[PDB]
């Protein structure tokens, strides 16, 4: 419904980086949806970095697999996004998602996103 | 492990025209896409679902038609507020993978 | 191939009032702050709906319970679940349920929803299961057996796939969905609704409008269908096929329909706030 992504800003070389996604509108308990992040390095290029559900079962993007992971905090509606180390190239703006779900049944999510919200900017050195 | 390229890359047009843009997948998918608008400065907003639909309130100068390993999108007409750039993904593996984009401007 | 499981206790049925709750819009038009008089096949307020579980319980005496029998269709259906988790897959639709006459599928199998009308030959007992690993800690699914010949088919739509979780959780129930069924000329109307709950037994009392989801062209003659649920195999439930299995929780509500008159009141957005009969 609504989202608003907040987090720091200048970061330091292969440190942790720090991010949370406050949702507003919708319970992100009393559903049965995804949520995900997604980047864009400035230029030209997206990628698709994680997906998430409330409580566990956890997936992680293929490449650059080893130091990403993903949490929710339930007594809130958020989630946060952690990156153990960070490289030169890493900077990019970072955007929250939620995946459109089912038409017949309910209970269930796509493969696409929709109702994206604004992104943050993180630096790098 | 799919891999996609967009053929058009910057493509120029006037205000009365028609415009097309191809997104090559590499696999077998089968009648599942999705595409992209974006605005600058902003967020990227969802168009077209599935081979060949609409969401929302999207005007209906937007259509496209589908196939197996070929695919595209065409605009009837244009208006002043027509010009970003525009992106292809697919909705198959769990590896999801996003396209170069093209970009639209107005001459 | 199919079997048949046999490990069964015994229970008459019960019955549950339901409330004021079964409407649908009945056309296409617009109307906004008007009181409009409407007649056509409904449900009647304060009505007899029957009730079945399933739910399978240890320790104090014998009781296993899983309930899907064969039931008449008349002249329409309205159904309404009640779970913790998903378990009610989808249904049959036919009138012989044998390989001399066409019938209706509409099946979901945590990958993609398939509607098929087909020529098919059901076996007695349909149903769909899962596996719980210990070394996963996954609910990984492979099962399926619900008929074993299927030929001559006319109409197939396969849909997009999805995810979906499969785990299984204990307590109070958290979701509500309603669903009504229509057979008229030679198409099939489906019409639903879903809201959540905090309920541990019976059907809510309340309101709510239903809105059109599904109209297909088939043409079948339909007088009888039935239900496909999910059961759990596990460590813990050892033997051997058609002794070994365990029930999850779950319970549903289905009711009829007749011919009334009812009294709408729209809104000023186009919402049904409440009605009433005569
Ligand atoms: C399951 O139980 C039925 C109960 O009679 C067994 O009998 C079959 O019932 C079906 C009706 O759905 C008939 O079409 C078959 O002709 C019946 N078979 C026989 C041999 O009488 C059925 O065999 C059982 N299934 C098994 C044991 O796999
Ligand atoms: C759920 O049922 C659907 C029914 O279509 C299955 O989809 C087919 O699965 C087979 C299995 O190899 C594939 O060869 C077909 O190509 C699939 N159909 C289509 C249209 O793609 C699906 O596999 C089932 N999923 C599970 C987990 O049982
Ligand atoms: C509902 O059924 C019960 C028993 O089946 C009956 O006693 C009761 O009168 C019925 N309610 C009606 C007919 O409104
Ligand atoms: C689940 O268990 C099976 C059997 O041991 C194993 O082959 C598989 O890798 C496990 N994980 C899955 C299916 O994700
Ligand atoms: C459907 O099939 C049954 C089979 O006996 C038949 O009696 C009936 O007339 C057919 N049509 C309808 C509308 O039920």
């Amino acid at each position: 419904v609504q989202l608003q992504e907040s987090g720091p800003g200048l970061v330091k070389p292969s440190e942790t980086l720090s991010l949370t996604c406050t949702v507003s509108g919708g319970s992100i308990s009393s559903s049965s949806y995804y949520w995900g992040w997604i980047r864009q390095p400035p230029g030209k290029g997206l990628e698709w970095i994680g997906s998430i559900y409330y409580s566990g079962s956890t997936y992680y993007n293929p490449s650059l697999k080893s130091r990403v992971t993903i949490s929710v905090d339930t007594s809130k509606n958020q989630f946060s996004l952690k990156l153990s180390s960070v490289t030169a190239a890493d900077t990019a703006v970072y955007y929250c998602a939620r995946c459109r779900p089912e038409y017949y049944f309910g209970s269930g999510s796509y493969l696409d996103f929709d109702y994206w919200g604004q992104g943050t900017l993180v630096t790098v050195s | 492990d799919i891999q996609m390229t967009q053929s058009p890359s910057s493509v120029s047009a006037s205000v009365g025209d028609r415009v097309t843009i191809t997104c090559r997948a590499s696999q077998g998918i089968s009648s599942w896409l999705a595409w992209y608008q974006q605005k600058p400065g902003k967020a990227p907003k969802l168009l077209i679902y599935a081979a060949s639909s609409l969401q929302s309130g999207v005007p209906s100068r937007f259509s496209g038609s589908g196939s197996g390993t070929d695919f595209t999108l065409t605009i009837s007409s244009l208006q002043p507020e027509d010009f970003a750039t525009y992106y292809c993904q697919q909705a198959n593996s769990f590896p999801l993978t996003f396209g170069g984009g093209t970009k639209v401007e107005i001459k | 191939q199919c079997v048949n499981l046999t490990t069964r206790t015994q229970l008459p049925p019960a019955y549950t009032n339901s409330f004021t709750r079964g409407v649908y819009y009945p056309d296409k038009v617009f109307r906004s702050s008007v009181l409009h008089s409407t007649q056509d096949l409904f449900l009647p307020f304060f009505s007899n709906v029957t009730w079945f579980h399933a739910i399978h319980v240890s320790g104090t005496n014998g009781t296993k319970r899983f309930d899907n029998p064969v039931l008449p269709f008349n002249d329409g259906v309205y159904f309404a679940s009640t779970e913790k988790s998903n378990i009610i897959r989808g249904w049959i639709f036919g009138t012989t349920l044998d390989s001399k006459t066409q019938s209706l599928l509409i099946v979901n199998n945590a990958t993609n929803v398939v509607i098929k009308v087909c020529e098919f030959q059901f076996c007695n007992d349909p149903f769909l299961g899962v596996y719980y690993h210990k070394n996963n800690k996954s609910w990984m699914e492979s099962e399926f057996r619900v008929y074993s010949s299927a030929n001559n088919c006319t109409f197939e739509y396969v849909s997009q796939p999805f995810l979906m979780d499969l785990e299984g959780k204990q307590g109070n129930f958290k979701n509500l969905r309603e669903f009504v069924f229509k057979n008229i000329d030679g198409y099939f109307k489906i019409y639903s609704k879903h809201t959540p709950i905090n309920l541990v037994r019976d059907l809510p009392q309340g309101f709510s409008a239903l809105e059109p989801l599904v109209d297909l062209p088939i043409g079948i003659n339909i007088t009888r269908f039935q239900t496909l649920l999910a059961l759990h195999r596990s460590y813990l439930t050892p033997g051997d096929s058609s002794s070994g299995w365990t029930a999850g929780a779950a319970a549903y509500y289905v009711g009829y329909l007749q011919p009334r008159t009812f009294l709408l009141k729209y809104n000023e957005n186009g919402t049904i706030t409440d009605a009433v009969d005569c």
